[PDB]
RNA sequence: CCAACC
RNA sequence: CGCCACACGGGGUAAGAGCUGAACGCAUCUAAGCUCGAAACCCACUUGGAAAAGAGACACCGCCGAGGUCCCGCGUACAAG
RNA sequence: CGAGUGGCUUGCUACCUCGAUGUCGGUUCCCUCCAUCCUGCCCGUGCAGAAGCGGGCAAGGGUGAGGUUGUUCGCCUAUUAAAGGAGGUCGUGAGCUGGGUUUAGACCGUCGUGAGACAGGUCGGCUGCUAUCUACUGGGUGUGUAGGUGUCUGACAAGA
RNA sequence: UGUCCCAACGUUGGGCCCGGUGAACUGUACAUUCCAGUGCGGAGUCUGGAGACACCCAGGGGGAAGCGAAGACCCUAUGGA
RNA sequence: AGCCUGUGUACCAGGAGGGGAACAACCCAGAGAUAGGUUAAGGUCCCCAAGUGUGGAUUAAGUGUAAUCCUCUGAAGGUGGUCUCGAGCCCUAGACAGCCGGGAGGUGAGCUUAGAAGCAGCUACCCUCUAAGAAAAGCGUAACAGCUUACCGGCCGAGGUU
């Protein structure tokens, strides 16, 4: 089977060997598509996933790969967005971005901070219990979205009773 | 007991009750469930349930996918649903036990099971297009029940 | 520290086993042979599996001793002693004029055994021996 | 626990005889457990200085032998080091009966006590007479 | 319904044979941090006394109160790194490359090695220097050595030697940081790499004790009430099973105790002075009387007196450092008595 | 449990 | 029976929590990829270890003499050795 | 009701051993298994919390002291994070013990005309050997690598 | 009251080294073994691997279903007392 | 049961040699000596003589690389892991899924009830506008509200579904 990527205008599309790069006014992203038998290039203004073999192992990874493409134009122009919002009861939590990671304090009115680091080049903006977070790469971008709200998961008690935390408010 | 103890037929047929005594009930309560005033013919729907091995089946056992496949009939079309449904096969052969060494080891008598071979039908059921399918989680019920794995075979019935 | 090779073979992107065949049947005939590039040698199936069976080697022994190598030094080795009588001595010469080395000490460049190589474009369940021995934690020192 | 403050070489066993000094009626103790001990195999469980210790009443009035109580080491032979290398040590080995709390079940205390003791167990030393 | 129970001493310490270098070796070293510097240093032990402290852990309910502490007592005179050895990277891991002697060398020297009489420290430094551009070069160490003579109570004159690794700041600075050191004299002393209060791991060869049995080498029970009356007194039980049907290696038996290798970690030092002041009176026993460069080692110390010991800054160490503890009181009664 | 006679 | 010392930190995982993600336009923690995650695995630490047969490395001394043995006084060592 | 796994119990068989492979329980000392009692990390809840209850990964470490009884097991007591189970000739008598069992003496009950019998009870009652080989714990002498001194490397190996 | 917790130090005679004296038990053969398997189902010797340079000293006894005694139990004998 | 006890037969016993890792009776094979040659069972990547043989397909579990067997396990039950073959129905008059828009009036049906308005219960379940839109399929509310399924239209464009 074949697939054909028509590339964007506002993108350029460099890809040597597995790795395959793509870089747009928002920045770069570069990855590596390995799997048997499925040939990955650009040929001219649009990217082609191409191979010989077509079973259902073989069609999952292509779309899969396409999707993956399709996402790399999107971050490179428009770029990737999530939103999150930190709610909490009883004890104010502190969320503050420090260095390459976003540090929480006063958690259910924890004495130790917790944190996590920032993956990629990923922004995260804070605006009081707003938070943003964006970047080209969505797996760097969609992982220190999920991180931060993971930060402060709970397996202690009641859920539906302790609820304070950041959680994802809006996807891209 | 296992049945592992008696699912094989690897004895002579036993079965004469002139020459034995002893023999424990049966536990089968019916052989003809649903309603039996009415015929077979009178149904759209006729399916089997179908032994894929040739083996023995204890009176026990019977009893057991009998009951937990009639028991959904029932509870899904109540105790009075339009169909009916078949045991077409009795417990003929006796079991021994030698339950002393293996001196005189002959067995006391302990109960009996139904000889069924490879491809018939231990069941039967006749029902509506409407219920074809109940008919059909009764006899997954019933086949969980009995030593060897069955087939659900569908007579009567081109509403595909 | 020198060895006069008659042979030297590159086991980079190459199926361990293959090679390891061959390099015995060429050792018996008398050939002396020096597999280059080991840490590269690779060996097919599931990592998880693979790993787990090399384990196995490591923690098995006792007061007799089961000593199994850890690094694709020995690991390749072992390899082909497997595949040669070691214990005859027609076996031990011929397993003795067989070296493997981590990288190429060499300045030729060791060539590519027919049937023995293997295409990463092809596959990606398969493991290097470099990967092995840092799971079995010896020291990268490749 | 609270860190005791001196190091101890326990001088008891489970089954020792021990002197009750206090006034509940209670004249001689039997070790039964130390609280929160567990040994080693063989090993017959030791208490010293400091110890919460479960006892019976082996010698008393009436209505106060056989029973089995909780109570805490006093005093004993044993020498005990505190943290200027002095060895410490007692005329006898003796403990004061406590409850739930940890307070004297007893009104006074006969006899000295260690200050390490003190520190721990301070109902019970606001009960002492002599601390040395 | 047979009680569990660990075993009888630790399978870590093997096998329980006699030392090979009465010299201990370290086998690790600290990691680069600081500014470059000698990783290690040696003396001989002499005897123990004690000193009352004033409490210095901030953590501690006696902070800022009298506390006696038992310590042993090291002398520590000044040693000198006699080279600079250069460790390369290979396939095989680390083997020496060469090294940059001196020409100042302590009179007894001699009474160890064959002297240099005919070196070339420019060719050497050349070849090591070259190995760092090329980027083959492993750690650095320098080969040192004691000067027993400088110790009344050591009778022996033959000085020790042992490699120490070099570590700090940039290879390229601690290279020439340890060119330094050796060309002057190599003459450096206690001081130089510790301070009072730090935390030192000590490794020394243990007192020798000859063939002991499994009562004491392995600390086995000895035979119990009847069972000590019949014939055995101190032999365990059996060898092991019947099957496997052989003996393994991990049952306690009888054999050489004492004079093996301990590196003891997280011994603190009290103090580094030189002089008398923590001599004992009459003498350390079987020793003699101290004045000059020593060290205050809290607590033991492995080894025999006359011992050599040998410091390293602490690679493991369990708290932080508070220096230059006040010692109030050192104890100079008589250790007969 | 048990290590023979039942 | 006394006294001293015996981590932290890394790396890879299980169960599990998730991200991106298609086969199956959607959905999906999984099929490829990835972020995490156990007293458990590896490393860290201690001990042995040139007989590792690929039987090792470096420096200096020496080949008419470097070094060593016997011998003598002894123990930080030791059943002989 | 149906399907299995284990080889701890019991039964069955009579394949091995009657020119003998000493028998229960305990003890001592070593290795192991996981179907996990505690400890680490998880999932669910009839999960507010605290705590329970159930489930998953996991064998690194731990799982102790006592009263009756030869007892195993078990019953019981106070401690405990917990005081898990099992394999190794029911590990371990050329290691120990000798309470039980298991000769010769003796008694009771029952049985027997009697001699005498009883995994019924009861009191007493014998345990040999200087290690050849192998195995391991430690200690030496040689040869090999191939003049000497000193210093190291680290394949492997052990650890809780 | 060291039977025990929990073991320590010491004494005398041995043990160890040296001179002299100088047996016995046991011996089909080979024999440096270890892990598994196989086999009359309980192997140093068979099979597959692993390990293994030779010799010697001391040791406590895991194995040689160790040595010592044609099993005292049980059964069988047209046996004995 | 590598059990007990029959029966017919060939084998071991008393049967080598070749193969089966080893292995009384499983396979080839019945064998004077010596010699050349060709096969049998079985095997041809190395150990070890002969293929890293050819055309093709499947498997990703190291499944498997194990004729027979005390010896080689693997079951009832389950599997949108994957490959292949067939039948029915739907579809460029636009299917399946997704996303957007519409989902409306008589009327909150009648009854029951203080109240019940799709959705407590009972009964009925009719017709307007229209390209659709139930006397309402599932949540939701004290009852409303609110959120959706049906049903229709659009965007999309090729197989989809049983
Ligand atoms: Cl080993
Ligand atoms: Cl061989
Ligand atoms: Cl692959
Ligand atoms: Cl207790
Ligand atoms: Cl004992
Ligand atoms: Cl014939
Ligand atoms: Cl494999
Ligand atoms: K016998
Ligand atoms: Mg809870
Ligand atoms: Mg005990
Ligand atoms: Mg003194
Ligand atoms: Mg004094
Ligand atoms: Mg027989
Ligand atoms: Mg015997
Ligand atoms: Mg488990
Ligand atoms: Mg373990
Ligand atoms: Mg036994
Ligand atoms: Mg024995
Ligand atoms: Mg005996
Ligand atoms: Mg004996
Ligand atoms: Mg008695
Ligand atoms: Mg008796
Ligand atoms: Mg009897
Ligand atoms: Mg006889
Ligand atoms: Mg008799
Ligand atoms: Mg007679
Ligand atoms: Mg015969
Ligand atoms: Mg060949
Ligand atoms: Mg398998
Ligand atoms: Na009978
Ligand atoms: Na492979
Ligand atoms: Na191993
Ligand atoms: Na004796
Ligand atoms: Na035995
Ligand atoms: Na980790
Ligand atoms: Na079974
Ligand atoms: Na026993
Ligand atoms: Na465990
Ligand atoms: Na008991
Ligand atoms: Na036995
Ligand atoms: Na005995
Ligand atoms: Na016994
Ligand atoms: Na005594
Ligand atoms: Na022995
Ligand atoms: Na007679
Ligand atoms: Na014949
Ligand atoms: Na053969
Ligand atoms: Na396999
Ligand atoms: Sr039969
Ligand atoms: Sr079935
Ligand atoms: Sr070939
Ligand atoms: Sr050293
Ligand atoms: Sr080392
Ligand atoms: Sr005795
Ligand atoms: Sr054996
Ligand atoms: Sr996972
Ligand atoms: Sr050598
Ligand atoms: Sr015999
Ligand atoms: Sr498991
Ligand atoms: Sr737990
Ligand atoms: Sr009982
Ligand atoms: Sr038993
Ligand atoms: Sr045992
Ligand atoms: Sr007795
Ligand atoms: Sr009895
Ligand atoms: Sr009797
Ligand atoms: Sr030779
Ligand atoms: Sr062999
Ligand atoms: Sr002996
Ligand atoms: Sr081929
Ligand atoms: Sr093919
Ligand atoms: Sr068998
Ligand atoms: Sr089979
Ligand atoms: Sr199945």
């Amino acid at each position: 089977p074949r697939v054909e990527l028509e590339i964007p205008e506002d993108v350029d599309a460099e890809q040597d060997h597995l790795d395959i790069t793509v870089e747009g006014d928002n920045g770069s992203v570069t990855r590596r598509l390995w799997y048997p038998d499925i040939d990955v290039s650009v040929d001219g203004d649009t990217v082609v996933i191409e191979s010989d073999e077509d079973n259902a192992k073989t069609m999952s990874t292509i779309g899969t790969f396409q999707s993956h493409i399709e996402n790399m134009f999107h971050g490179v122009t428009e770029g990737w967005e999530y939103g999150m919002e930190v709610f909490y009861s009883h004890f104010p939590m502190q969320v503050n971005v420090e260095g390459d990671e976003v540090v929480i304090e006063n958690f259910l009115g924890e004495k130790a901070p917790r944190r996590t680091t920032i993956h990629g080049d990923t922004d995260v903006e804070i605006d009081g219990e707003e938070l943003t977070v964006s970047g080209p790469d969505i797996e760097a971008v969609g992982q220190t979205a999920a991180d931060i709200e993971q930060l402060t998961r709970i397996n202690d008690k009641d859920v539906r009773v302790f609820q304070d935390g950041v959680y994802i408010t809006r996807k891209p | 007991k296992p049945a592992s103890m008696y699912r094989d037929i690897d004895k002579p047929a036993y079965t004469r009750r002139e020459y034995i005594t002893g023999i424990p009930g049966s536990k089968i309560a019916q052989h003809k469930m649903g309603r039996k005033q009415k015929d077979a013919d009178d149904y759209p729907v006729q399916i089997s349930l179908i032994v894929e091995e040739t083996v023995q089946l204890r009176h026990g056992s019977l009893e057991a996918s009998r009951l937990s496949a009639n028991r959904h009939l029932i509870k899904e079309l109540g105790e009075e649903g339009d169909y009916k449904m078949t045991l077409r096969k009795f417990p003929h052969q006796v079991l021994r036990e030698n339950k002393d060494g293996m001196r005189a080891a002959f067995g006391k008598i302990v109960g009996t099971a139904a000889r069924v071979q490879a491809g018939e039908q231990l069941f039967t059921a006749y029902c509506n297009v409407e219920d074809a399918e109940h008919v059909k989680e009764a006899f997954r019920r019933a086949y969980n029940k009995i030593t060897p794995s069955c087939r659900i075979d569908s007579s009567p019935a081109g509403n595909a | 520290a020198e060895f006069d090779a008659d042979v030297i073979v590159d086991a980079r992107d190459c199926i361990m086993g293959r090679v390891a065949s061959q390099v015995a049947e060429q050792a018996l005939d008398g050939e002396t042979v020096a597999v280059v590039n080991a840490e590269r040698a690779v060996i097919t199936g599931r990592e998880e599996q693979i790993v787990e069976k090399y384990e196995k080697r490591v923690d098995i022994g006792n007061d007799n001793g089961y000593f199994y190598p850890k690094r694709p030094d020995g690991i390749f080795k072992r390899t082909i002693r497997g595949m040669l009588p070691h214990k005859k001595q027609r076996g031990r010469e011929a397993f003795e004029s067989v070296r493997v080395y981590l990288g190429n000490p060499y300045d030729e460049d060791g060539e590519v055994l027919d049937g023995t190589s293997l295409d990463r474009l092809s596959n990606i369940k398969f493991v290097t021996l470099g990967e092995i021995s840092e799971t079995l934690g010896a020291n990268k020192t490749w | 626990m609270e860190a005791l403050g001196a190091d101890v070489t326990q001088g008891l066993e489970k089954g020792s005889l021990i002197t009750c000094a206090d006034n509940t009626g209670a004249r001689e103790l039997k070790v039964i457990s130390v609280h929160g001990y567990s040994g080693t195999k063989n090993r017959l469980p030791k208490a010293g200085l400091g110890d919460k210790i479960t006892v019976s009443v082996t010698k008393g009035t009436p209505e106060m032998r056989r029973q089995v109580l909780e109570a805490v080491v006093v005093r004993q032979r044993k020498p005990i080091r505190r943290p200027d290398g002095t060895r410490v040590k007692f005329e006898d080995n003796a403990a004061v009966i406590v409850d739930e709390n940890e307070d004297p079940r007893g009104t006074e205390l006969k006899g000295p006590i260690a200050r390490e003791v003190a520190q721990r167990f301070g109902s019970v030393a606001s009960a002492a007479t002599m601390i040395v | 319904p047979q009680p569990s129970r660990p075993r009888k001493g630790s399978l870590g310490f093997g096998p329980r044979k006699r030392s090979t270098s009465e010299t201990p070796r370290f086998n690790s070293w600290p990691s680069d941090d600081g500014q470059p510097g000698v990783q290690g240093f040696a003396g001989y032990k002499a005897g123990m006394t004690h000193v009352v402290l004033v409490n210095d852990e901030p953590n501690s309910p006696r902070e800022g109160m009298e506390e006696t502490v038992p310590v042993t007592v090291i002398e520590t005179p000044p040693m000198r790194a006699v080279a600079l050895r250069a460790y390369e990277d290979t396939p095989y891991g680390q083997r020496p490359l060469t090294e940059v002697w001196t020409d100042e060398f302590h009179s007894e020297l001699d009474r160890t090695l064959d002297v240099p009489e005919d070196h070339d420290p420019d060719a050497a430094e050349e070849q090591i220097r070259d190995a760092h551009e090329a980027g083959d070069l492993g750690d650095l160490r320098l080969i040192t050595h004691t000067v027993p003579d400088a110790v009344p109570s050591v009778p022996k004159k033959k000085p020790d030697v042992m490699e120490t690794r070099v570590g700090g700041g940039s290879v390229s600075d601690r290279l020439d940081h340890a060119l330094d050191i050796v060309e002057d004299g190599g003459e450096h002393a206690m001081n130089d790499i510790f301070r009072a209060g730090e935390y030192a791991d000590v490794a020394g060869v243990t007192k020798g004790k000859g063939t002991q049995g499994p009562v004491k080498r392995w600390g086995v029970q000895k035979r119990k009430g009847k069972h000590a009356r019949q014939g055995w007194r101190r032999r365990i039980g059996n060898l092991g099973p019947w099957n496997p049907s052989r003996v393994r290696s991990t049952v306690p038996q009888q054999g050489q105790t004492g004079y093996h290798q301990r590196t003891e970690l997280n011994k603190r030092l009290i103090d580094i002075g030189e002089g008398d002041e923590p001599t004992v009176d009459g003498g350390f026993v079987n020793y003699g009387e101290v004045d000059g460069p020593y060290t205050l080692v809290k607590g033991s110390v492995p080894g025999p007196d006359k011992r050599l010991v040998r410091f390293r800054p602490a690679v493991r160490p369990n708290d932080q450092p508070r220096l230059d503890p006040e010692v109030r009181y050192v104890s100079n009664e008589s250790n007969q008595g």
